[PDB]
Formats: C-alpha cells, structure tokens, sequence
C-alpha cells in the first residue's frame, strides 16, 4: 500500500 | 516544546493533523508535520512546517484501476515502512512527542523511531471500524476472504495478513537501529492506546475496545468563501452541494452526473466540487456552479443539502453544520458513516456507490424533507465535543510524565 486504492 | 505529526493518508488525515497542530499552537506548542507532498498547499495555508514523505498525488491509484503485480505491491509495502525510518529521525529533531495518523504500517515505522528516541507516541483513527472488536467489521480497504462475514475472523485475518506483509521489513529496519523485533505487528502501530478521533454521538466507540475517544479533531475554519461563489449563493435559492473528496475513478463522475440530474428534477441549483480527478458539470447553465477547494464549514451552513462520499471529516463537518446529508458510500469507513447518518435521521444512506436517477431522486426527496432539516439542526448541537483539545492534553500529559 502507499498509493491509494481500493482494490 | 515541539510535537511531530506524521500523516500517511489523504486530505482527511492531513486535516485531522492540521486540527491538532492548531490546538497545540494555541497552547504555545510548536508543530512539524511529515505528510505526503500533496499536503503542501494546506500546510502552507496554516503555517505548519512540512516534511514531504510519500508519493506525489499524480502517482496515486484510482478506484477501477487494476491492482499492481504482487512484486510491486510488496515494494510499496516496504517503501511505506522504510520511508519512516529514513525521514522521521530528522523530522523528530527537537520534538517531545510524536502523533501519527493514517496508514497503520507507516505508523509502525513512526512508533519505532519514537521508541528509539524515547519519545511518547500516539496514533489516532477516524472511526470505530479501524479498531478491532467483535462488534464491527474492519474498514473496507482491502479484499477479504471470499464468503467471510464473521467479524472476529475478518479481524484475525486482517491482522495476520498485516503482520506477514509488513513484519519482515519493520523488524529488519528496527534491528538496523538496534531495536528488538516487534511480535504483535498489527497491534504495535496503534501505540499503547489508540485515540478514536471521532465524535462520541456521531461515531460512538464500541465496547470491548481499549481506546480513548477524544471526539473529532477539527479547527474553526475561518477561511472566507471565494467571491465568485459568494455571488452564486446570493443570486438564487439554497443549492444542493455535491462533493466526494479524495474519491476517484469514473464511478464518481457518473454519480455526479446523476446527482445534477436529480437535483434539477427537484428544481434546485447545484454546486459541484471538482475534486482532484476534476469532476465536470453536464453543461454551462447558470443553475449550477463548479468549485475547487473551499471552506466547507462555511459553505455547508449555506446549502439545502450535501451529497458526499461518507468519509469521516466531510460527514462530521456536515453534521455539526446541521445540513441534511445524502451519503453515497464507496469504501473504507463510508458504509459505516452512511449508516450513522441514517440512524440519526439526518439524511439518507444511499444503498451502494452507484446511484441511478431513481434511487438518487428517492433519497434526495427524503433528504430535502423539513423533518430531516429539523433533525439535522437538532443533532448538530450534540456533536461539538472538542477532540483536538482532548488529544492535545493527552499528549502534553504524556510529555509531562
Ligand atoms: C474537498 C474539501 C475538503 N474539506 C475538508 C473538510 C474535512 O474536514 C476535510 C477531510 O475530509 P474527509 O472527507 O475526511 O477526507 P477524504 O475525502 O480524504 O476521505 O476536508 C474542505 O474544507 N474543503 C474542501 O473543498
Ligand atoms: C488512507 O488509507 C489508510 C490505509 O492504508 C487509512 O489508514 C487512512 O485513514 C486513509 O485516509
Ligand atoms: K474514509
């Protein structure tokens, strides 16, 4: 993680 | 005395940090904030020294994009922990305490540096769904075992997954600076006792949880609305405001388009917050108005209703503003907050992230009903607990000891 999302 | 604030998150987490920095200032305590590069403008605005940590906004993923390959996910996971050990030592110079907000993994790195420097450490969460218990399922921020709904299992699996993904890096970096390894990796980032930075009436701490509910962390936003927006509000009836904050993807663009349609169908003007993915209005008719960053605490008291994503900050702001709310939840703690708006009778919790003209219209009708307004106004007076003040005292009391 560290760049957003959500997956 | 100076306190270091470390934020690994979006606009919402930065504002939570800004609110504490403001209360510390009033007490004569200086502050410094480690935050993503995107926090620059906001931090400059409030005069809080910024130590850039993390990727720039243009490298942020958007809802809908394919997940990165496992190797890349692992690289980011390690980066998240490693950037703390690289940046926090320097940023902590001359500080008496450290307060972390946002990503838990980042928090484990922050707490480790604080532990090395012998500084008290505090971590806060914006809602109860970020605190493990059998009462509420974890925030919807990662895929979970297909078919599992059992609250206890979800937390146990969430924690095991976390420890396995970040534990190795955390403990390796800890060892490099002489610290013994952490065995309870998931628990470590929360500090000795996490602070639930949310209002006790809007988002009540659940039982069986060792945490301190301070109340929401907000500052009195004195910023004036831009002239062009002040004029629009004057030249017409109270419009309905649309805004999805740090949300992204095509879904919110579609939602916004439908929201404008529904709002118009009820003979109401529209104000649309563009957001960082630059949402656009359907046309140029003078019954609508698009805006960028604006004082919501001020704007929200001059609108008939607000349609938003349900993130903690925007909802707290709307709640204390007494404005009816239409929540379109998309992820993390938004379904929780949407349910809170429903339970308090201050608006509608839209069923899902993808509204249609029909579902949005039905919700809007309710939201604009006089009962809802009366109820919102009433509730607005029950959520004034000053969390930042409560948090600042805990911090100072720790430094005192
Ligand atoms: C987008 C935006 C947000 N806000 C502020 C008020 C909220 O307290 C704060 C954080 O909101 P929040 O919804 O928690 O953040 P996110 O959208 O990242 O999940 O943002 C404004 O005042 N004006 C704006 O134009
Ligand atoms: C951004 O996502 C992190 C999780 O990695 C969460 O802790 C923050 O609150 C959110 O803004
Ligand atoms: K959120």
């Amino acid at each position: 993680x560290x760049n957003x999302x959500y997956x | 005395m100076r306190v270091l604030l470390s934020v690994c998150g979006t606009r919402g987490d930065v504002e939570i940090g800004v609110a504490l920095a403001d209360r510390l200032k009033a007490l004569g305590v200086q502050t410094r904030m480690c935050a993503p590069p995107a926090a620059e403008e906001r931090l400059a605005e409030v005069g809080v020294p910024h130590v850039p940590v993390g990727l720039p906004q243009h490298m942020m993923l958007q809802e809908g994009m394919p997940p990165p390959p496992p190797e890349e996910e692992q690289r980011l996971a390690a980066m998240t922990v490693e950037m703390q050990f690289d940046a926090v030592p320097g940023a902590a110079e001359g500080c008496a305490a450290v307060v972390a907000v946002g990503d838990l993994a980042a928090a484990t790195g922050v707490r480790s540096v604080a532990e090395k420097l012998g500084l008290p450490f505090f971590y806060s969460v914006p809602s109860p769904v970020y605190l493990a218990s059998p009462h509420l399922p974890p925030a919807y921020d990662e895929p979970t075992t297909p078919g599992v709904t059992d609250i206890r299992v979800l937390w146990e699996e969430r924690a095991a997954r976390f420890a396995d993904r970040y534990g190795p890096t955390l403990n390796r970096r800890r060892a490099e600076i002489g610290l013994p390894p952490v065995e309870d990796v998931f628990g470590y980032g929360h500090g000795e006792r996490p602070l639930l930075a949310a209002d006790p009436v809007l988002a009540p701490l659940q039982p069986d949880v060792d945490a301190v509910q301070t109340g929401a962390w907000l500052l009195s936003d004195e910023r004036p609305l831009p002239p062009e927006l002040e004029a629009f509000l004057a030249a017409g009836s109270p419009p309905v405001h649309i805004g999805f904050g740090s949300s992204s993807g095509r879904g919110i663009a579609d939602a916004a388009k439908v929201a404008v349609e529904a709002i118009r169908a009820q003979g109401r003007r529209v104000i649309l917050s563009r957001g960082w993915t630059e949402l656009v209005l359907p046309d140029d008719r003078d019954d609508c108005f698009a805006i960028d960053e604006v004082n919501f605490q001020a704007l929200f008291r001059r609108v008939a209703a607000v349609i938003h994503h349900g993130s903690a900050g925007t909802e707290h702001v709307a709640t204390r503003a007494g404005v009816p709310q239409l929540v379109i939840p998309r992820n993390t703690d938004q379904p929780y907050f949407a349910g809170r708006v429903a339970a308090l009778g201050i608006g509608v919790a839209h069923d899902g992230p993808t509204p249609t003209f029909e579902s949005l219209s039905a919700a809007l009708t309710t939201v604009l009903a006089p009962e809802t307004r009366a109820r919102a106004e009433a509730v607005a007076g029950m959520v004034l607990t000053d969390g930042a003040a409560a948090a600042a005292d805990l911090v100072l009391a720790a430094v005192g000891r």
